[PDB]
């Protein structure tokens, strides 16, 4: 309940600035003003053509090991059981292949960037 | 498929405990070592029966002793007592660790009055 | 009955299922699947999943943006489609608006089974538990057990991952 | 200065140490002056109630001693 | 692909099938599929080009989509009963859901138009284990789930299976195609009988799954993937080409061939239920794949295509890489009929 | 012994991240087997009361049950005080 | 009276953002043997004034390739996650009392970029758009190095409380059980902040401006309020991880004060970087995250998973 | 049952069929599969908080990693595609034929 | 299709999570624990087929506990019965049903 009214005190607060910036000072727009900057021309092409990434492998990866963290965290937790000697077990072996799987990705040139 | 019985709102009545949360957590200690054997009976009725209609007698003993816990402190020693709940109940979390002093005045004067 | 709160997030959960699923340019179908996400999360923290439902916004932030590096990488165009700018994608919009619409009216002004069984609503508060004891959160305990009681799941999981990375390489090499 | 630099740095301390201030003041001003209660499980919250009820006010901070027991 | 990786990868794929096999919870059984795809996309683009990407890519999107209805009905049967054990789900909608899901996954028809395509893009490898290894897991879980299935929406979509494997196969002059075409047959067959008898869906298994691989393995040993490729290999193998007349009319079911098996004790078992209509149908349809199992014979053995001049320079050379199990398949493909009895140890 | 020896040698001039990692690591991976504390921490997580202590019914055969939290019998946590 | 605190906490914070470009602009200044600003008011104490009272009497602008709504959007988000993610921060009370403040943080740190995602690409040029893509470079960079630093430094708390930080360092700051985890937390957190010598995203030697590029006047504002916000209030959450103040329960103006100066001479520290460093390339700062940070936090945290176990030191509340 | 429930199944029905519609871009098809895990994730969560079924509490966490594999693997195969053609549309995937 | 390694071993893969009455960590329990326990004790041993059958007053009482489908129509009916009779004044809610009752402990 409290969280929820923060949150709409923050965003009005926010669109009640925006509003006041966009209603306050006088405007004078055309269109050699509103046009897109490229420091002293018109650009070539278009801004929406195709960016290649280069670092595409390692945002694939990002993706994995996104998710070792979301079976990681709930470790503080699993410190607190009897069978201490289980846990602990378990919790090694999840980081060990998680640092098998940085060492081969490494070795395969899977770090570099495209060239 | 049949007709819940349940107890009439007279037989739900009994002295109420009407001493707040920091009261009771100041008095926990002590409650629990002399209050030990009505509880410990209500206890295993409700885990034997699995039905609050069949441990109505045992929780109103409960709280029968436990009202003869608190009139026997009332009537000893209540101003170290008041002392030791008022410093457990500023605290948010009621730590008992916050109040040694106080909790301490309390163990004597039940020590050496009862 | 009681402020109809998570009727409202489930509905806009759908709402934002509509609006990714009509399929406008992947850039407003990763903003949709977000306001998915968070609806959602707040829809688990209504019924006390405080840790599942942040965490699986989390995950979907991190993919989110990792979709969209993509997506300006791999699906651009020109003119990158909005739910107004196309006769298709706004037709789509609008039938499962007013699809939902339709299901919504259907379930609270009378009982009917759609598809499945039948609802007359009363709220979420009606099917709670009222339990009352604990020092602890009984999902924090639950997942806390998969280190020692899902050791099979664990052993799968990392397997599933090193696995993952494995295919991934080998998919991306090209030749 | 070197030390003119000082008047801005103590005007963000005094900004910065409004809003604690400010929480701690508040929560005691609406918790009978004791330090809001904390409740992270169930068993916390059910003593809060439990106070509430208990009361005769509605108000779990209203505290009921060894006088209320004749 | 480093053979050490496409071992793990395989490896993987079975660890995956037999997690589907042993698990008697319905996360792992998901877990299993989820893992068995995972490792089974990369084999299928062994060797790059785009007709493989496309088949991968096609293949993906169904099997995650029949993955994501699998977990629906899991989560719907969960719902109206607090259970995960594989038993016999205990909701109709949720029980479509999962027969929907499998079918798709096997390739049952109408959720057919994947197989040929998927099959074609790939090599004889990997067609064959598509083929073969790719069906244990989905038939396991219907096998488990017997006693739960709808009897008119199964024995439909293996009716339709049927009539369009043999449709398709009727047209086509790829080889893959062709052996897509059949599997779907054959997988019609086989879960005509499943809401029957358990026992005989496991018996086509087994012997589909040797006619498929002793066939596979024909084709790898004479490198060829169209009519006309095949054709040649009368003058340069003429003992491939015969063993490869006698697996066709043993995959026609002909009888005294091991075919025939399945086909007459799947058609006794559901008379036992009093089913004959449907039956009856079902061999008049299986003969469109004799059909076209008779045309590939003719262009193969029974008739000499003429040949090219550089086969003489192939004369000379003999198989560097020799398969061990290829003559085991053959006589299972052929000579197994009186062998039928041994049946009852499969229940 | 020496081929080893240059070996660290290198990876101490030249990755001494790595190096470091892989030492923390095993580290953590083998202590833990040679403490005499890691039993001590099972006994910890197995003394902390998270629900109640139901009762049970005497019948007049059970003399390690206390019939009073302060009767001797039970377990103690004196050991845990000292710790 | 709930709002009343609301409001005591945002509008000051706001103050010390006015007052921290000011703390900027004469820090470095006194670091490159010059003065900064000291006419605008006494030791220049009005130019935050000043220049707030500029930027919102301009002409704001919308390109004409521009997507409006998401365009409009972006500022708003920024500004408002900036505001929230003050709310579970216990100085020493915290205003909003959560269970899991620190992945809640976590979560609304991750939904932030988003704001300077869909401001380069709805602003549809071609510098902003390279800013989109450096940011999403930079979160691929730091986001699971960081996440596992909170992991393997929160498992000696106990739990995921804000609050329970201060019960944890009573007698002594976690810094000094946990330092090589401090300092890969404190570069995270520069990178995380896209501060030097981690400020690709402006780029403003390479990238003129970057993603904020077409932005004027009053939403230009606020992405700059949203970005000085975010730097103090991850030196603040840094303050309280590793330098735990005593609290006492009867007069918590004292922690007040220690936790304040405490973030004061963290966000001074991080000015004193951006004065002394130059900038990294965006794809060496990847290969530093992945190939030296990324090995020593999976070591640390196997090391710190099994210290308390070897140790009997497990903290309490399950 | 609740409302709720429904809306969360309407949700998984939504994207189903928009992941069975398909437009010019590959990509939007894996937002739709990345939307029925997530309603799938929301619906699990819910009938095992209701139900108080302590155990698969963690469920939902492997649901979400094998997710992550599924996002992942279509990725690639769309980096592939991509590079083969130049763009992620599905009417370039016909080389194949029934 | 179904190779129990699990029942051969006695390893316990993945049955410690297949049902709601199975050991649960510090001993919480399910909500519809007591349902569940009478009608797998009900049913066990006893074949699929019989279970159905001799069984189905258990699984009714378990699906009742897990949906609670009757007991929000018995309370639907209920409520529409009250709302009809306060609309035409005939009947008046009770004190304690108005948020003026006494409170206890
Ligand atoms: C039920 C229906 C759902 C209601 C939708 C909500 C309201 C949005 C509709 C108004 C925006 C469109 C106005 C417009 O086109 O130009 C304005 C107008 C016309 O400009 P123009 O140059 O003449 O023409 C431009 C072209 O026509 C076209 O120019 P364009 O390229 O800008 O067109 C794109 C625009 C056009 O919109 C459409 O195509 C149709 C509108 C349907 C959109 C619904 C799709 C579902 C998306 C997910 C669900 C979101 C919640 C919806 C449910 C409501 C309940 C909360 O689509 C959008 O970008 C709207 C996105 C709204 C989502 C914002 C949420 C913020 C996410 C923050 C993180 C989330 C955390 C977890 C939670 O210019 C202005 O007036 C200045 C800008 C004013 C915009 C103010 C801010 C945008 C609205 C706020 C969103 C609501 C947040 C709560
Ligand atoms: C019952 C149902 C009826 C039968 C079932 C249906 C049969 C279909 C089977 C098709 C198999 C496909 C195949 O293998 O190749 C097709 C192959 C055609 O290929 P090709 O033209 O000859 O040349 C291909 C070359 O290999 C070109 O490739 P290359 O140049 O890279 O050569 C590498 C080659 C040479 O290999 C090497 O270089 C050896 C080096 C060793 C590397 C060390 C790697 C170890 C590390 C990985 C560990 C992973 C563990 C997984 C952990 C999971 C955790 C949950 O390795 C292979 O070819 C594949 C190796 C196959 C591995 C088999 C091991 C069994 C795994 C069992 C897993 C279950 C674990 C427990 C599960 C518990 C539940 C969770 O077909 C045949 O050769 C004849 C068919 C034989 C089928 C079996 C006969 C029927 C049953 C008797
Ligand atoms: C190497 O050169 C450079 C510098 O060195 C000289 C810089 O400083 C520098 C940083 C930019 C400076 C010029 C600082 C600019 C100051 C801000 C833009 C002003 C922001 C102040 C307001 C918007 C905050 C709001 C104003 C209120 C008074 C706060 C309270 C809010 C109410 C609701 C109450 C840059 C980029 C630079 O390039
Ligand atoms: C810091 C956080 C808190 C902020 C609190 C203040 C929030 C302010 C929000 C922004 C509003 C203030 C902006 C400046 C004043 C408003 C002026 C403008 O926005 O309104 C005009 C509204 O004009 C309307 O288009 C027509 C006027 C008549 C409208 C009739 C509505 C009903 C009136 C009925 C008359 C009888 C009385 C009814 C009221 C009681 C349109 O202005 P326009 O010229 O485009 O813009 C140029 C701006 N300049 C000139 C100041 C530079
Ligand atoms: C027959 C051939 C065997 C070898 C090949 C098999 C291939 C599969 C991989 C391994 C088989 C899985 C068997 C392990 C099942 C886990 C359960 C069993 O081991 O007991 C556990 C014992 O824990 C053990 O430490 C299991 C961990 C050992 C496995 C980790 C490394 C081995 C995996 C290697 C293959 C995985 C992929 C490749 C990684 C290199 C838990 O017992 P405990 O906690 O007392 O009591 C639980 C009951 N409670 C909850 C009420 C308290
Ligand atoms: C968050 C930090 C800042 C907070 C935002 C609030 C800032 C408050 C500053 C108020 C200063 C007063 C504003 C004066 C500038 C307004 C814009 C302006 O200059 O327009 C001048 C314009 C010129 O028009 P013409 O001469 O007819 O045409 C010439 C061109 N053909 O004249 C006007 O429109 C004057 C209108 C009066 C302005 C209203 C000011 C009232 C104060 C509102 C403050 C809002 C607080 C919130
Ligand atoms: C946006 C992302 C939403 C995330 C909100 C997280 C807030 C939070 O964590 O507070 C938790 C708090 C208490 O949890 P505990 O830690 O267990 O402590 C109390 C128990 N004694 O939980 C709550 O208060 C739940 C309150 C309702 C949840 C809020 C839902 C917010 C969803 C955002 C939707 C946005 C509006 C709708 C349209 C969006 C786009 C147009
Ligand atoms: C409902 C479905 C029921 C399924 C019944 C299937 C019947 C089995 C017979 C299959 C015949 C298939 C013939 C065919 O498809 O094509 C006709 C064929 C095409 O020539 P291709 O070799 O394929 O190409 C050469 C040029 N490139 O043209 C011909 O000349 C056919 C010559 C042989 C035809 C033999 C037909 C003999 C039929 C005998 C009567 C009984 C047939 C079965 C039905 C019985 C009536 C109920
Ligand atoms: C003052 C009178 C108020 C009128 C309001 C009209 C708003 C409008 O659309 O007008 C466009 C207006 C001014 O443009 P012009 O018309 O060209 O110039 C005006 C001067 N003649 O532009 C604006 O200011 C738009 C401001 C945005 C409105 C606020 C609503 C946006 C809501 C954002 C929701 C997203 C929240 C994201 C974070 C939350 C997640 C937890
Ligand atoms: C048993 C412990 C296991 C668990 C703990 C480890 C947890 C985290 C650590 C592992 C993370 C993965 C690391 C993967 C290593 C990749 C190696 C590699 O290929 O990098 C080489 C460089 O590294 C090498 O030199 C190859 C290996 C060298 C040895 C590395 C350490 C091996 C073990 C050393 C210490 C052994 C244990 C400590 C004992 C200390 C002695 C008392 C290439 O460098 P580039 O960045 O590409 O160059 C670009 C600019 N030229």
């Amino acid at each position: 309940m409290n969280i929820m009214l923060t949150l709409l005190t923050n965003v009005t607060l926010a669109s009640l600035l925006v509003l006041i910036a966009f209603w306050l000072p006088q405007l004078n727009a055309y269109s050699e003003k509103t046009s897109p900057y490229e420091c002293g021309f018109d650009p070539m092409g278009s801004a929406r053509l195709p960016f290649s990434m280069k670092f595409f492998l390692v945002a694939i990866t990002f993706l994995l090991f996104d998710l070792e963290i979301a079976l990681l965290l709930p470790l503080p937790w699993a410190s607190q059981t009897n069978n201490l000697k289980t846990m602990l077990t378990m919790a090694l072996f999840l980081l060990i292949l998680l640092a098998a799987s940085l060492a081969y990705e490494w070795t395969q040139k899977g770090l570099e960037w495209a060239e | 498929p049949g007709i819940v019985e349940l107890p009439t709102l007279e037989d739900l009545k009994v002295q109420e405990v009407k001493v707040s949360s920091s009261v009771l957590k100041a008095a926990a200690h002590h409650y629990g070592a002399q209050c030990d054997k009505p509880n410990k009976e209500f206890m295993l009725c409700r885990w034997e029966e699995k039905d609050p209609r069949r441990c109505l007698e045992e929780g109103k003993l409960v709280n029968q002793c436990a009202l003869d816990f608190f009139r026997q402190i009332k009537r000893h020693c209540a101003e170290p007592f008041t002392e030791y709940w008022t410093c457990i109940d500023y605290s948010g979390l009621q730590l008992f660790r916050h109040c040694r002093k106080q909790q301490a005045k309390f163990d004597e004067c039940v020590l050496d009055k009862l | 009955m009681t402020m109809y709160i998570a009727f409202i997030l489930s509905t806009i959960f759908v709402i934002g299922f509509v609006g990714f699923s009509s399929k406008p340019s992947p850039i407003y179908g990763g903003l949709g699947l977000i306001v998915s996400g968070g609806v959602g999360c707040g829809i688990v923290l209504n019924f006390g999943g405080s840790f599942l439902g942040l965490m699986v916004f989390l995950i979907y932030l991190g993919g989110m943006l990792v979709v969209f590096g993509y997506t300006t990488a791999m699906a651009t165009e020109m003119y990158p489609e909005v739910w107004v700018s196309n006769k298709t994608v706004f037709g789509a919009f609008v039938s499962g608006l007013m699809m939902e619409f339709c299901m919504v009216y259907y379930a609270l002004k009378e009982e009917e089974v759609e598809i499945i069984f039948k609802f007359n609503g009363l709220g979420d508060w009606v099917i709670y538990d009222t339990g009352d004891s604990g020092f602890f959160s009984e999902e924090a305990m639950g997942i806390a057990a998969l280190y020692s009681y899902g050791t099979w799941l664990v052993i799968v999981t990392g397997w599933s991952l090193l696995i993952g990375v494995v295919v991934i390489m080998e998919i991306t090499r090209g030749n | 200065m070197w030390f003119e630099i000082l008047p801005g740095i103590a005007v963000m301390a005094a900004c910065l140490f409004i809003p604690g201030m400010a929480t701690a003041h508040i929560h005691k001003f609406t918790n009978g002056g004791k330090e809001k209660r904390v409740a992270h499980f169930s068993y916390q919250w059910n003593l809060m109630e439990r106070d509430r009820r208990i009361s005769g006010v509605n108000r779990y901070h209203v505290t009921k001693g060894l006088e209320n027991i004749d | 692909m480093n053979p050490i990786i496409y071992t793990t990868l395989i490896m993987t794929v079975m660890s995956g099938t037999m997690l589907v096999m042993i698990s008697s919870h319905w996360l792992l059984i998901w877990i299993g599929f989820e893992m068995n795809l995972l490792a089974m996309i990369p084999v299928l683009m062994k060797n790059f080009n785009p007709r493989a990407t496309e088949a991968a890519t096609k293949y993906f999107l169904t099997q995650a989509t029949a993955s994501m209805m699998l977990m629906m009905a899991i989560i719907i049967n969960l719902l109206y009963s607090g259970q995960w054990t594989i038993t016999k789900m205990f909701n109709p909608v949720a029980m479509t859901m999962m027969t929907m899901a499998l079918a798709m996954k096997l390739g049952l028809s109408p959720f057919h138009f994947w197989v040929p395509e998927v099959t074609q893009g790939i090599s004889l490898q990997a067609g064959l284990l598509l083929l073969t290894w790719q069906k244990l897991a989905p038939l396991s879980v219907l096998c488990q789930i017997s006693q739960s299935i709808n009897p008119n929406l199964m024995l439909t979509m293996a009716m339709l299976s049927i009539l369009i494997g043999g449709w398709g196969g009727l047209n086509q002059t790829q080889l893959r195609k062709i052996m897509a075409y059949s599997s779907i047959a054959h997988m019609g067959w086989m879960t005509a009988v499943l809401p029957y008898n358990t026992t005989m869906t496991i018996l086509n298994l087994l012997i589909y799954i040797t006619m498929t691989l002793a066939m596979f393995m024909l084709l790898i040993h004479s490198s060829a993937t169209t009519t006309l490729s095949l054709s040649h290999t009368w003058n340069k193998m003429p003992v491939i080409t015969s063993l490869m007349m006698v697996t066709l009319l043993s995959m026609g079911g002909l009888p005294p061939l091991s075919g025939f098996m399945p086909k007459w004790m799947i058609i006794q078992e559901m008379t036992k239920n009093e089913s004959i209509i449907m039956p009856t149908l079902m061999a008049m349809t299986a003969l469109l794949n004799l059909y076209f199992y008779m045309r590939l014979a003719y262009s193969s053995s029974l008739t000499m295509f003429p040949s090219t001049n550089n086969m003489k320079m192939k004369w000379q050379f003999e198989h560097t890489k020799q398969m061990k199990l290829l003559p085991t398949m053959i006589v299972l493909s052929t000579l197994v009929l009186p062998m039928t009895p041994a049946l009852s140890s499969l229940n | 012994a020496g081929r080893i020896a240059s070996f660290l040698k290198n990876a101490w001039a030249k990755e001494p991240v790595l190096v470091a990692s892989f030492a923390i690591g095993g580290l953590a991976i083998i202590l833990p087997s040679l403490s005499p504390y890691t039993n001590y921490a099972i006994r910890i997580n197995r003394a902390t009361p998270y629900n109640y202590p139901v009762p049970l019914r005497d019948d007049g055969n059970m003399p390690d049950v206390p019939s009073h939290p302060q009767d001797p019998q039970g377990p103690s946590l004196e050991w845990l005080k000292n710790l | 009276m709930f709002m009343i605190n609301i409001l005591s906490l945002i509008i000051p914070i706001l103050l010390a953002v006015a007052f921290l470009t000011l703390v900027e602009r004469k820090v470095l200044g006194y670091m490159q043997l010059r003065k900064g600003p000291n006419v605008v008011g006494p030791y220049g104490l009005l130019q935050p004034i000043a220049d707030a009272l500029k930027l919102f009497t301009k002409e704001p602008l919308r390109p004409a390739t521009s997507s409006i709504s998401m365009f409009i959007i972006a500022p708003i988000l920024a500004l408002s996650l900036a505001l929230t993610m003050w709310v579970p921060l216990p100085m020493p009370y915290p205003l909003i009392n959560m269970n899991l403040g620190v992945l809640f943080m976590l979560a609304m740190s991750s939904l932030a970029v988003y704001s300077i995602l869909w401001s380069g690409w709805a602003s549809n040029s071609k510098y902003a758009l390279i800013g989109a893509l450096r940011a999403v470079a930079q979160t691929i960079s730091y986001e699971v190095t960081l996440a596992i630093i909170l992991l393997s430094v929160l498992l000696m708390n106990g739990s995921y409380t804000l609050s329970t930080l201060i019960t944890t360092q009573e007698h002594i700051w976690m810094i000094f059980t946990s330092w090589p985890l401090a300092m890969m937390w404190f570069i995270s957190t520069l990178a995380e902040t896209n501060r030097a010598p981690f400020d690709l995203t402006e780029g403003e030697s390479e990238l003129v401006s970057g993603f904020n590029v077409e932005y004027a006047a009053g939403p230009f504002a606020m992405f700059f309020m949203a970005e000085y916000a975010n730097i103090i209030m991850m030196n603040a959450f840094t303050a309280i991880l590793f330098l735990g103040a005593s609290h006492d329960p009867h007069t918590p103006e004292l922690y007040t004060i220690n936790f304040v100066l405490k973030t004061l001479a963290l966000t001074i520290t991080f000015l004193w970087i951006r004065a002394s460093y130059p900038r990294f390339r965006y794809d060496q700062l990847m290969h530093l995250l992945w190939k030296s940070f990324l090995p020593l936090t999976l070591a640390l945290c196997m090391w710190h998973i099994s210290l308390p176990i070897m140790t009997a030191s497990i903290p309490p509340q399950s | 049952m609740p409302l709720v429930y429904m809306n969360i199944i309407m949700a998984f029905a939504i994207a189903l069929a928009g992941l069975l519609m398909y437009r010019s871009h590959l990509m939007s098809s894996l937002l739709c599969l990345e939307g029925m895990m997530l309603s799938l994730f929301i619906m699990s969560t819910l009938i095992i908080l209701n139900t108080h079924f302590t155990l698969a509490n963690m469920m939902p966490i492997i649901l979400l990693v094998f997710a992550a594999c599924e996002a992942a693997l279509g990725l690639s195969l769309l980096v592939m595609v991509s590079n083969t053609y130049g763009t992620d549309y599905v009417q370039n995937l016909n080389l194949l034929q029934c | 299709p179904f190779f129990d390694v699990q029942k051969r071993l006695g390893l316990d893969l993945d049955r410690w999570m297949t049902i709601q009455s199975a050991e649960q960590p510090h001993k919480i329990p399910g909500r519809c624990h007591a349902f569940e326990k009478e009608w797998i004790e009900c049913a066990h041993g006893i074949g699929g087929i019989r279970a159905e059958k001799e069984c189905k007053i258990e699984f009714d009482d378990f699906v009742e506990c897990l949906l609670r489908q009757k007991t929000m129509k018995r309370l639907s009916a209920i409520k529409r019965q009250r709302d009809k009779l306060i609309k035409e004044g005939k009947y008046t809610p009770p004190p304690h049903h108005l948020g003026k009752e006494d409170p206890r402990p």
